[PDB]
């Protein structure tokens, strides 16, 4: 019981151990080019003129 | 030996941690120093929904934008028009303690759910005219935290008994089940690639489940207290969590590390909600301290402050075309922001 | 107007909405809520009886006076989590078991079950959501403590202990030990009544309880305070 | 659902009688209600409407003080109260229901229907061509243009498709010029431009044989369509 | 004599006048404006302080009327007198009626709790309002501007004939306006007292202080200004008729007056301002 409940806790981290994990430059890289690619479509960030929106 | 097998996990624990180290040469600050901030931002108390008269505890917005859900101590799930204060809905809950509400992407259906530890699903479009309990899901041992469709047959349920769960609607069994996660589980956000979802617990983690295989792939530690709510980047690969000791924490789900931390000495309670803009640029957080704040992303400032709630934010969401930000407190009002 | 035939006929029943929002509104406010917290078994499902999944609602009314009695035992829960919906409930009924110092908890020896009653209890009490609300404390086990305290002194729970073994000075120094925890003693009060299965009043002392923590909301409210 | 209707018959000029309709299945008291008469051999015409709680209680110009209606909530009744008819008032009488939220059909049941015989600024709605030759599984466009423009500027525009079946009632085929109505097969579809909107039916079958009207859901005083028939 | 006492009294009235004014309007801002009229109460102490407002219109000008001659009108003249009389008649129905809904808080709470609602607020507050208004009419059309050596001077005029009316209308401010109402405060204030003397609260004892502090207040500042209205009354019916009497009469007629009105001032303190709410709500208020 405990003892098999370490045993599969063990068998998880050998599991989660083996992810290919990639440069933490690429994954900025990947957020900010998310973020340039729609930053004039999102409303929040750029205001909108009260004519489009509607919640006037 | 349990002894060996303890040390096993110590070493995996450190094999984990320095692959982390390894794979961060540097952090997210200096990468964005460059770029110009987002600067003062304000929204305005556009719409104010009223009709509440307990603590508001849940909110989601429908697929289109237009309506949403609003959920109460009060015992009704109510169901409102944005741009038109209308309340197009108003259904009666068996148990009035509720914590989760959640709008299906066909909007034909809306979830509940609370202390009395089922998932009331409802079908809004009949031919009776009545919105009327479609199914009530039962299974967990704790009250359940949230609850996200994954489709109009399939939904998520995250609990307090430690355990998240894949129900199929129409059989009434929950399909799969997500445990290993030591804390209550508080919180659950799918992707919008819709198979992978992370969900954090109060044990201060939070784990990336997959729908289909049902296992988690990666853990992520970081938190000194419970973990409140968790977002998903608007792209897929990001994660955000909001905790209760006054830190928003963003990870990447490629690198596995806590890619930045959100805080600023003037917070000191916990964060009830989180969220994400369209473009990933700003990170709403609602707070106990009545107020919600709206962080940069890119650049760990807070951008700017939303006021006008006079008790604690229980709840944020930003509508999918994401002209509007709705913000639920304990006030009993629902504030849309713009 | 600038509203479509179909836009004023939602507005309508928007206000149909607003108006049996409201009936049932009021409907709530005249109802008196009791959240009822059994340390392990004490008595909690004797009384339930007496007076008649995660939570078990019930509802009754005496003398004109309506009654939610919301029970969490089942809930087995981080308590942090939930207890802070339960704010605004007119009171908390607390049930102790005073046979249980002789008795220990399932988990080992180590811990008397009164010990974990009262630390329940300093928990409940001093918490931040409950700080104005007040507590209804029903000893039970009456019987069971009058026919066994003879066999066991009191002293071996509390060694500080020195008194008779007759029932009504052990009782005595139990109220006076639970109401010690009371950090705040000004904003909120404590009811002690102990019940046997016998006794029929124990909700006739729940209801002059109530009755008076209304006084106490509506002098509050009305100014005299 | 069921719509069931009682009254009728034949009365002398100048009679009062009370129409009736009995509703079950559904939340009688959540929708709101309308009495739509039709001519022996002309179209529909609105009659009267009563809205959920009975808030309000129109009724058509041509008809207005004459006639009243009324609702029994706790037995799920309609009743029509009628005051010295006329022979234009020799009719079929159907019972409507509606309901009104954002996203709701309104118009979506009809009843079966009922007889009455009687002895001896406004939009305009035109179905210009009022008869059209049809052949099963080739598309048919049916236009009905009306007086004014039909577009609002809350976004949408109000008109509504009605299909009859010979010897059966109405039933909804589009609102709001393109939400197909629920039970209804996707060979018929709506498109307009605020003054004319057209009906379109991809492959024809026989269930698709009967008369089309249409209707515009703007100013209360409801206007119906002439009635556009198929002929095989 | 009188004149260094009206000169007295309007340096009373200035400091009387802006301190009213001021605690009225901050009453009415945060029970309003500020905050929510959540409760029955506050319902009546919104409405009282309306009252207590329509009241303090009428001393600036019976202030001007004091100092010089009336200078306004006819018509202004009746529009000042409808002013103190609404306040007055409003006065003597709130206060009641909110000893009316106190003794029901206190005493049947099984009760109060179903019937004090907002709609019901609001029917007794409005026959309140009608009530006054039909009271203040008799009195409105009574009063009127005559020329006496060469001075201006709006009063109430009354003929031989009206001077019988003058004496009904005089005491039904007596009978009807205090009596009536003073037996149902009598009765539901000294009632509070019994039933929270019979109960266990830590908040009974600042209970206790705060309604007798009310209830001797309301007397001291409100039951003079009747007895002295009935002697008045008893004087012109000369059943006690004395000349020095006589002015000591109107003497003590400008002094009750003060006293009658103070209250225009001191009760909205002792009803809103005491208690641990409207110290919450203005703490709050501070702190936006």
């Amino acid at each position: 019981a405990s003892i098999a409940q370490a045993r599969k806790l063990v068998e998880q981290l050998k599991m989660e151990a083996n992810i290919d994990r990639i440069k933490v430059s690429k994954a900025a890289a990947d957020l900010m080019a998310y973020c340039e690619a729609h930053a004039k479509e999102d409303p929040l960030l750029t205001p909108v003129p009260a004519s489009e929106n509607p919640f006037r | 030996e349990l002894d060996q097998l303890r040390q096993e996990a110590e070493q995996l624990k450190n094999q984990i941690r320095d692959a982390r180290k390894a794979c961060a040469d540097a952090t997210l600050s200096q990468i964005t120093n460059n770029i110009d901030p987002v600067g003062r931002i304000q929204m305005r108390t556009r719409r104010t929904l009223r009709g509440h008269l307990a603590k508001i505890y849940a909110m989601h917005w429908g697929t289109d934008s237009r309506l949403l859900v609003s959920a109460s101590q009060d015992g009704k799930l109510i169901i409102w028009d944005s741009y038109t204060t209308n309340k197009v809905h108003a259904i009666p809950l068996r148990s009035s303690w509720v914590m989760t509400c959640a709008y299906a992407p066909s909007g034909n259906y809306v979830a509940c759910g609370g202390l009395d530890n089922i998932c009331s699903i409802y079908n809004l479009k009949t031919r009776e005219g009545n919105v009327r309990v479609s199914r009530e899901l039962a299974g967990h041992t704790g009250y359940l935290s949230c609850c996200r469709f994954l489709d109009d047959n399939q939904i998520v349920t995250s609990s307090g008994d430690t355990t998240c769960a894949l129900w199929d609607i129409e059989t009434g069994q929950q399909t799969t089940t997500f445990t290993g996660h030591t804390g209550d589980v508080m919180s659950l956000s799918l992707a919008p690639d819709t198979r992978l979802f992370v969900s954090g617990a109060c044990d201060a983690s939070a784990k990336l489940w997959d729908v289909r295989e049902g296992m988690c792939r990666q853990t992520f530690t970081g938190h000194e207290s419970d973990i409140n709510a968790i977002c998903f980047f608007p792209n897929g690969n990001a994660f955000a969590t909001g905790s209760d000791d006054a830190t928003c924490r963003l990870f990447d789900l490629r690198a596995d590390q806590e890619l930045m931390t959100y805080s600023h000495d003037n917070i000191i309670c916990g964060i009830t909600s989180v969220s994400f803009s369209k473009s990933g640029r700003l990170l709403l957080a609602g707070y106990d301290d009545f107020n919600c704040n709206v962080w940069d992303a890119l650049k760990a400032d807070r951008a700017g402050v939303l006021a006008g709630h006079d008790n604690r934010v229980s709840c944020l969401g930003v509508t999918d075309d994401g002209m509007a930000v709705a913000t639920g407190s304990w006030d009993s009002f629902l504030k849309i922001w713009n | 107007c600038t509203l479509s035939a179909e836009d004023k006929a939602a507005v309508e029943r928007s206000k149909m909405i607003d108006r049996n929002l409201r009936e049932d509104g009021e409907k709530a406010a005249r109802e008196v809520k009791l959240l009822l917290l059994g340390a392990g078994e004490s008595g909690k499902n004797t009384i339930v009886k007496q007076m008649k999944t995660g939570i078990v609602e019930t509802h009754f009314t005496f003398k004109d006076l309506h009654f939610k009695m919301f029970d969490v035992g089942a809930q087995r829960s981080e308590r942090k989590k939930w207890i802070h919906c339960f704010e605004g409930v007119t009171a908390i009924i607390f049930c102790v078991a005073l046979s249980d110092y002789d008795l220990v908890l399932a988990e080992d020896e180590e811990m008397n079950r009164m010990h974990e009653s009262m630390k329940l209890f300093d928990s409940i009490c001093n918490n931040k959501w409950f700080t104005d609300t007040s507590i209804i404390l029903f000893l039970n086990k009456k019987d069971l403590f009058e026919e066994k305290i003879k066999k066991s002194p009191l002293t071996i729970c509390y060694p500080e202990y020195a008194g008779s073994n007759t029932y009504e000075e052990a009782a005595a120094y139990i109220q006076c030990q639970f109401e010690d925890l009371n950090k705040r003693k000004d904003t909120k009060e404590i009811y002690t009544h102990f019940t046997c299965s016998t006794d029929t009043k124990n909700v006739q002392f729940v209801f002059d309880a109530v009755t008076d923590v209304i006084i106490k909301n509506n002098l509050k409210d009305c100014g005299l305070f | 659902v069921q719509l069931v209707e009682s009254g009728g018959g034949l009365v002398q000029p100048g009679g009062s009688r009370k129409l009736s309709c009995s509703a079950s299945g559904f939340a009688f008291s959540s929708f709101g209600m309308h009495w739509v008469r039709q001519a022996p051999e002309k179209g529909l015409e609105w009659v009267a409407y009563i809205s959920s709680g009975s808030g309000t209680i129109y009724y058509a110009d041509t008809v207005k003080g004459r006639f009243t209606i009324s609702r029994d909530d706790p037995k799920n009744t309609l009743f029509l109260q009628m005051t010295s008819l006329r022979s234009e008032d020799t009719a079929m009488y159907y019972c409507v229901r509606s309901i009104y939220y954002y996203g709701s059909s309104p118009f979506d049941f009809w009843g079966q229907g009922t007889t009455l015989t009687v002895s001896s600024s406004d939009i305009v709605m035109t179905q210009a061509t009022s008869s059209v030759p049809v052949t099963p599984g080739e598309s048919v466009s049916i236009s009905c243009r009306s007086s004014k423009s039909l577009l609002h500027s809350n976004g949408n525009t109000y008109l509504y498709w009605f299909l009859q079946r010979p010897g059966q009632s109405p039933q909804l085929l589009i609102y709001r010029m393109s939400n197909l109505a629920s039970g209804v097969p996707d060979r018929f579809s709506g498109s307009g431009s605020g003054t004319a909107f057209t009906l379109t039916i991809s492959r024809l079958e026989a269930e698709d044989v009967g008369v089309y009207y249409c209707m515009q859901h703007l100013e209360y005083p409801l206007t119906f369509g002439a009635g556009t028939k198929l002929e095989l | 004599i009188q004149t260094n006492g009206k000169l007295l009294l309007a340096v009373f009235y200035c400091l009387l006048f802006v301190f009213s004014l001021l605690g009225n309007s901050l009453v009415i801002l945060v029970l309003v404006v500020c905050k929510k009229l959540r409760s029955i109460t506050d319902v009546y102490l919104l409405n009282l302080a309306l009252s207590d407002l329509l009241f303090v219109f009428s001393f600036p000008f019976q202030t001007y009327y004091l100092l010089d001659q009336w200078v306004f009108g006819t018509v202004m003249c009746k529009v000042v007198s409808g002013f103190y009389y609404i306040g007055f008649y409003s006065s003597m129905f709130f206060i009641t009626l909110m000893s009316v809904d106190r003794y029901l808080a206190v005493v049947h709470a099984v009760y109060a709790l179903k019937v004090r609602t907002i709609r019901m607020g609001t029917t007794l507050c409005l026959a309140v309002w009608l009530t006054a208004i039909m009271a203040t009419i008799p009195l409105l059309v009574f009063y009127q501007v005559a020329s006496e050596d060469g001075v201006l001077q709006c009063y109430s005029f009354y003929n031989q004939q009206t001077l019988k009316w003058k004496i009904f209308t005089n005491f039904k401010m007596n009978i009807l306006g205090l009596l009536i109402p003073f037996t149902i405060f009598m009765f539901c204030y000294i009632k509070i007292l019994h039933q929270l003397k019979r109960c266990q609260n830590h908040n009974k004892t600042k209970a206790i202080r705060l309604v007798l502090i009310v209830v001797i207040a309301s007397l001291l500042f409100w039951v003079p200004f009747n007895v002295v209205l009935f002697l008045t009354s008893l004087h012109s019916m000369h059943i006690l008729d004395g000349c020095s009497i006589s002015q000591q009469l109107t003497y003590a007629t400008h002094v009750t007056e003060i006293i009658s009105f103070t209250h225009c001032c001191v009760n909205p303190v002792i009803y809103a301002f005491v208690g641990e709410k409207f110290k919450k709500h203005l703490s709050e208020i501070f702190q936006k």
